[PDB]
């Protein structure tokens, strides 16, 4: 396993930017200007700054047109010229929005700046229906400001770890001072590795990029079992094992003979699997039986409900 | 009299003026904290 | 892979135009005035500029024509005779813009300056229904203003990465410096990388030129996969790997001898194609059951719904 | 490829002429004066300027006769005695135009001044019905002013490109420099080249001339993918190569063997075309799996939606 896929830098991060808008077109569609009274005053608004001063006592009775907000991921290092993906979701009552057009809505950070304009053409998809009150636009942000950033100066670098693990951490920090120097990293805690790399941009970035596509075994995680509930699922790490125990579950019974099916103690996950498949039965009755195991032990990893 | 010398009962300035605030950290998030109280 | 595919450059930016227009023509199928004030209110304001001065009160329930926006994109180095295309949508309640015609709507920028003039016929589509409310007009708008360029001052052009790396970053300058001299190129993070090119406009166009159509292969990028949700879509990277683990899903069994089929771990994206496929399943059942394997582990690369 | 199939000249420049008319004929179908003041009030005014005063108060309900806005293409170096051809779009309720006659409409540039004079038969075409409410008149302006220009002064002339590119300009500049003169020309940007022209009219056309038909070589553009998503139209260039990647797409399952497809990773349009046949959807799904693939990678080119 690379070093890029199970950790990020301290100064990569990402950001979210939201704005609305008002999406043109539609073949109607579009939001009950009655219902959704934001929409034709920001129309008024638009058509005002463009040089249109609609009265104020006015029908305004439209329907080509939806009230929409549009979100945005800030990417790292962002550049002025560069471009982004967004995504339009409709805010009133719009029925749908196929063929719409995103307006030059600006998009704000969380501090209330202009971050970003974005403007184009959304594209959403032509029993499982598609969502057609929310869509894409693929570069359809231009970024307007950039975020200062401390990358390149000090020497040291924080390497940060998705799931924190003592033994991962230990893992990374050894395999960066094999590749590098002696004394090259230092696990800090669970999930922070400190990198030590020489003062400059250029020699920090060709540091990162001689780490981050080097090769770490990873250790065993941890027993660990996910029980979604919602869309009745369920997940069971390799390392889960199954303790001796007699589940009986109603209208679960022995193949053959009767309730109380015993089930083998197993070390692994195939015998784990074959163990509650011979205790026949569906995901919705297994996430139960699971849940009694772990509470009456018999169950050697830790289940959490998604 | 109405011109002898008297203290509101509201005593002080009636204004304060906002303060800027803390200047960002670069540390790559928009999201800037306040000095949690 | 070319440099061009990967990178674009500081000074070249595209800008984003809106305005406000009518088309005539339409064979009905137009606005609704008494519903579409703004609309009758602009046609009395141009037949009053033309040199016709509608009275006040009036009728005006006029069905051939639409009140619209048109959004072009000013492109880099735009000049003063260029023409753009341009996306013409309905703003009120018309019902198509067949065979409509645009008439001399400015196109501003976002500090309220005419920076194109847009006229012409717009082009529509003629159950998947095409959309008849918005069109497109090739070679539409002819520009007026030119803005302001820094190109070919200075010493240093920065080139600009999407999906910034630090390895790409890398890989781009190497290239760079192994083509043109030593020191051609520096990355100055994982987005930038600023290469010294002569003072001079045609010299800098010469170096962009020959820098532009460079062949750099592209390192492994990172293990991702994307889930739509609203299309019904899943996309795995080719660096998704799977790890050994058992799944559970409402309906889903062995095919055989039950629940819980197992999951063989995979390293390449082939195998984690067949292992997926094996524990057979809909796109729908499919985006679930990644959601659960990666809360779980078993699941190396990073999962974001778009 | 000829350098006027990618360029245009500086002096070279088309404008838009606007201007309202009325057409008379049309075997009824014309305006409904009740619902359309202005078209009789314009017919009062051409009336009374022909030396017939209508009283105010009267009927005056007529079905021959549509109020129309006429469109035409003033053309770079327009004689005066020169004609041009126009389009007229009905502008209140007509029915239609099928054989109007436009009278004696002046055409006006954006500065309110009169530069043409159009008037003729209107040409309409006799399930897709044609636009019965808009025609085309050849030859139907005549025009009056003459645009003052700069051609001929001077000793530079900026040849600007569709579609700027550094490569595109750079060609261009070697081809001109090899045809002429050491010098003969030099690249301002990505989208201007500036070449030396000796001074007099006829010594710059003579250039002009031998530079236009010259034959230049087009390099590589850009890896772009086009997306219409209101007409159902995908267009992808000759340089969009796709990387491997496992799309899953809603009722899509391997021929054979279900959902997950496998893509094979193609370097050429033709096995992307291939790989993308494979993966067997309508161009509606294609849309969608396209997106999602640029969203992941794994499709080294640009998409936008037009």
């Amino acid at each position: 396993e690379r070093i890029r896929d199970l950790t990020s830098v301290q100064g990569v991060r990402e950001n979210s930017l939201i704005g609305y808008g008002l999406v043109v077109g539609l073949d109607g569609t579009g939001d009950q200007t009655t219902q959704t009274p934001f929409t034709t005053q920001t129309l008024n608004n638009m058509l005002s700054q463009l040089g249109i001063t609609v009265p104020t006592g006015t029908n305004m009775q439209l329907k080509n047109v939806a009230a929409v907000m549009v979100t945005a991921s800030y990417p790292p290092f962002a550049r002025q010229g560069q471009t982004i993906d967004v995504v339009v979701s409709s805010m009133g009552n719009a029925k749908s929005l196929r063929g719409g057009t995103l307006l030059m809505t600006p998009l704000k950070g969380v501090d209330s700046q202009v971050y970003a304009l974005a403007q184009g053409n959304i594209l959403v998809g032509g029993v499982q229906v598609n969502q057609l009150n929310g869509g894409r636009i693929t570069n359809g942000a231009i970024i307007e400001r950039e975020l200062p950033t401390q990358f390149g100066a000090g020497n040291t670098i924080n390497l940060q770890l998705n799931d924190e693990d003592f033994t991962m951490a230990q893992q990374i920090t050894d395999a960066i001072n094999r590749a590098r120097g002696y004394g090259s990293a230092t696990a800090l805690d669970a999930r922070t590795v400190q990198v030590r790399v020489p003062s400059g941009n250029s020699s920090q970035v060709r540091f990162l990029a001689d780490i981050q596509n080097m090769e770490v075994n990873v250790t065993p995680q941890d027993a660990k079992v996910v029980i979604n509930s919602r869309t009745g699922s369920v997940v069971m790490n390799r390392e889960v094992t199954l303790d001796s125990c007699a589940v009986a579950q109603g209208n679960l019974s022995v193949t053959v003979g009767g309730s109380l099916q015993s089930v083998r103690s197993s070390a692994n996950l195939n015998s784990v699997v074959r163990a509650l498949n011979a205790l026949g039965a569906t995901p919705m009755d297994l996430m139960s039986i699971l849940q009694s195991m772990q509470s009456a032990g018999c169950l050697r990893a830790k289940l959490e409900i998604i | 009299c109405a011109w002898i010398p008297a203290k509101p009962l509201v005593q002080g300035a009636t204004t304060a003026q906002p303060i800027p605030g803390p200047v960002p950290v670069a540390n790559g998030s928009i999201f800037q904290s306040a000095q949690p109280i």
